[PDB]
């Protein structure tokens, strides 16, 4: 979902 | 015995068999850094096996691990080594599929090299019995490595400046029949589509040197069918020539050759290898010469969902390694092409930098860090009566190339030339006016318009009206808006 | 012969209703704007002749309008064309040429052919009007 | 001839507790300790022979000191050497090495010199305990 | 040191009924036996002494053990082994070869290294046994 974007810095 | 006494009792290193998810190869907690190299895959585990072993197993057998426990671990900084697979998720609408993100310290590569990063990606991990099926799907190839690699060897802003042609899509065909011709025959049909109006022309990806044509007899000949029409025209003209060859001294004399009588351009088959096609890149590079490569064998392995390896990954490695143009796909052609994938395709190929979008199958934000950029060609089943839906899904920069589209008009090959190009000037012309090109009446009636100014272009309309390739497609996407 | 350099060569030449519409389409996007003019039309020579500056900021086709209607009656007989820049970051070079006064008939070129080591030739592509009159007299 | 590779051997053949007290300081540092024999003390002869595998969690000088007076009694005349090596991203190499044991009698070497072209020699450094007799028996 | 060439070195040292049943599965084949001696045990050493012609269509054991107890009792002390040939297109070469006679002693080789340039190294394997006498007297 959108915790693809954050969990690659 | 002395070897009895200096056993090793440690957990993690006395000798025997663990599972890699014990071995240090998963870790859910792990942060990211903007050094290392990321990789998605889709697996397929066999009955029984656990989704986060097979995740672990796939990262250490691409990494430092065993199938057992080895104590020369403990002469290295094994920890920093150690790939880590970090994030495992079921792919949507599916049973017995998931996703996977794995990342790769920098010191495990060889700077500016292609067969090294591969032989650790892809090395022996889809042979694997624990797993029935494995696809590589997309890769963050951080900034500092970007560095190592050349890119581009023109680019495409350098390469319209060497041909004076700016604010339209460059034109081509290649020479048919596939085999057979002779030197002498092959450069009539070069001159003749020239004179017309293509900007390119080019040998088929299976012309090289054999018996009812020698390669040096076709070189010479081409360069006279160039001159002539760039002489009768006013405008820089140029044909590709294939110097794929057998071993890599016998493609640098076809090179030497191409550049002694001038030639502008020359082109490559996949089928040579990453190697040689680095080679080539760097002489390109050295030497003033455009390189085309045309992607031989891609589709062994790029067609299917549930195994292989995805054209888009392809695109980035053949930019790092610095080719000029390469085959992408044309959507409504005879080959396979779904539109959102074909878009991703694009976008890897031309944008300065990448933001993350499902529905085009971009899994990782990515910057190029100034590489230049490459130039897409659309090949396979086109002709002028579909030049609406051209314009709205490839854009601007890339070739249009009309092989069967140009020869096999009725009143020569000089008049099929003339058809295509007549065609697409009032398709951007009234592109450019603001009209809705792409609407299923206006697009067509524009070209009728046109027509009723152009005998050739009239004639091709007729023949081609009724012709189109709808097939279900084999690579579509997984999420959707 | 018709000189086939430029985008809408294939096309007849275009009215002044239609020049203007294809700068409006340029402005829209933010480009610069700029006319040039020559009488050696050998498809090498890349440096044309300058009118003025570029027009950076300009917001309105009738600027570039009146600077093409001044070159048409200034300029000797030849050729004029109309281009446009892009400076931002992946590209800083030119969008955008076509052509938008001819002479009132052009000769065309021919080929010269030099025999050197074994079967190679080098060829020179050669202007009949550049051959015959000096600059501001071709045409 | 005293063969004069290794970190102490200008000093003189070290004591029991001379030997415990520099274990004692490798494993401060949290190194990995390891003893190697040989009887062919050539410069460039890298590969010693491995006693046992090396001692990686012991905290304790004794367990080496014991591992070394085993060797002492069991290896045939020659060399005995003590090593330390640390794992650590920038070295993973050895950072220490000194002889703990010596034969009676060492006679040292010789220089062969062949003639090449010009006034080139090529130099060969020859043992004459290794030249007399097979390993096991050179001391 | 035990000379390891052969395909049963890692074994003791073969009975005769162990080696008759050896013979005979190459006979079974088809193939081609001979007996050979030498005293030199270099790895490059290729030809050791012939021990008669090979016995091409000899279909009985008990003739090849024979000669071989003949070498024995005549041959000086050294090292004796026995091959087999298949002369078939497509191999036309030795397929089998392992040794059957040792000296009481073997004390085995030791390196020379000649310093070429920059680090590289010029090795040579030598022989306690053949450098001390001559052919005929080395065990
Ligand atoms: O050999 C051929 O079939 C073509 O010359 C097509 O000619 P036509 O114009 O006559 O169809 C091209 O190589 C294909 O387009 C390659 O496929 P792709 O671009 O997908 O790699």
């Amino acid at each position: 979902a959108a915790e693809w974007g954050s969990m690659n810095q | 015995s002395v070897s009895e006494r200096t056993r090793i009792k440690s957990d993690r290193y006395e000798s025997g068999v663990i599972p890699y998810a014990k071995m240090g190869y998963w870790d859910a907690a792990y942060a990211v850094k903007n050094t290392d190299v990321l990789a998605l895959f889709r697996i397929t585990p066999q009955p029984g096996v656990d989704p986060v072993e097979a995740a672990a197993a796939v990262a250490g057998e691409s990494s430092t691990a065993t199938w057992t426990v080895v104590w020369t671990d403990l002469l290295t900084a094994c920890d920093r080594y150690r790939a880590k697979a970090y994030r495992v998720d079921p792919v949507p609408n599916t049973t017995d599929q998931y996703f996977a993100f794995i990342a790769y310290e920098c010191d495990l590569f060889e700077e500016g090299s292609l067969a090294n990063l591969t032989a650790s990606i892809i090395g022996n991990v889809f042979g694997f019995k624990a797993v029935s099926a494995l696809r590589l799907e997309d890769m963050r190839i951080p900034h500092s490595y970007l560095k190592t690699f050349q890119g581009p060897a023109t680019g495409v802003i350098v390469e319209r400046e060497r041909l004076n042609k700016y604010g339209i899509p460059l034109l081509g065909a290649t020479v048919k029949p596939k085999l057979g011709l002779s030197g002498k025959n092959y450069g009539r049909v070069v001159y003749e589509g020239l004179k017309g109006g293509l900007d390119f022309l080019k040998d088929d990806e299976n012309i090289n040197s054999q018996p009812f044509m020698r390669w040096r007899e076709r070189f010479l000949y081409c360069m006279e069918g160039i001159n002539r029409a760039s002489a009768a025209t006013g405008e820089t003209k140029g044909s590709y020539l294939n110097i794929t060859a057998g071993t890599m001294e016998e493609v640098y004399k076809r090179a030497e050759y191409a550049k002694t009588v001038g030639s502008i351009v020359v082109m490559i088959d996949l089928v040579m290898g990453y190697t040689a096609i680095q080679s080539a890149a760097i002489w390109a590079r050295d030497n003033d010469l455009i390189l085309h490569l045309h992607r031989a064998g891609n589709s062994t392995y790029a067609r299917q969902k549930n195994h292989g390896i995805n054209f888009r990954v392809i695109c980035k490695w053949m930019r790092m390694c610095g080719v000029d143009h390469i085959h992408a796909g044309t959507v409504v052609g005879k080959l396979e092409g779904d539109p959102l994938m074909i878009k991703g395709f694009y976008d890897t190929l031309l944008l300065t930098h990448l933001n993350v979008n499902l529905p085009y199958g971009i899994f990782f934000e990515m910057t190029w860090a100034s590489l230049r950029k490459c130039m897409p060609v659309a090949s396979g089943g086109i002709h002028c009566g579909q030049m609406h839906q051209l314009v709205h899904y490839l854009g601007d920069d890339v070739v249009l190339q009309f092989g069967g589209g140009t020869i096999g008009h009725p009143d020569g090959i000089q008049a099929g030339a003339t058809a295509n190009r007549v065609a697409l000037e009032a398709m951007i012309l009234a592109r450019n006016e603001g009209a809705d090109y792409f609407n299923s009446d206006i697009g067509p009636q524009i070209l009728r318009n046109a027509a009723k100014t152009c005998g050739p272009l009239q004639t091709a309309l007729d023949l081609w009206k009724d012709i189109s390739f709808n097939y279900t497609s084999t690579d579509t996407s997984d999420f959707s808006v | 012969m018709r000189l086939t350099q430029g985008c809408f060569s294939f096309l007849p030449d275009l009215t002044d209703q239609q020049i203007e519409k294809q700068i409006a389409y340029c402005i829209t996007k933010g480009w610069a704007m700029n006319v040039e003019w020559t009488d050696d039309p050998h498809p090498r020579n890349s440096y044309w002749e300058l009118w003025g500056l570029p027009l950076f900021d300009v917001k309105d086709p009738a600027s570039v309008m009146f600077e093409l209607r001044e070159a048409r009656k200034s300029c000797a007989a030849g050729y004029i064309r109309i281009n446009a820049f892009n400076a931002a970051y992946g590209t800083e070079s030119c969008v955008m040429s076509f052509i938008v006064n001819r002479p009132s008939n052009e000769p065309g070129f021919y080929l010269e052919r030099q025999e050197l080591e074994g079967r190679r030739i080098a060829y020179t592509t050669k202007s009949y009007s550049v051959q015959a009159n000096p600059e501001g007299g071709r045409y």
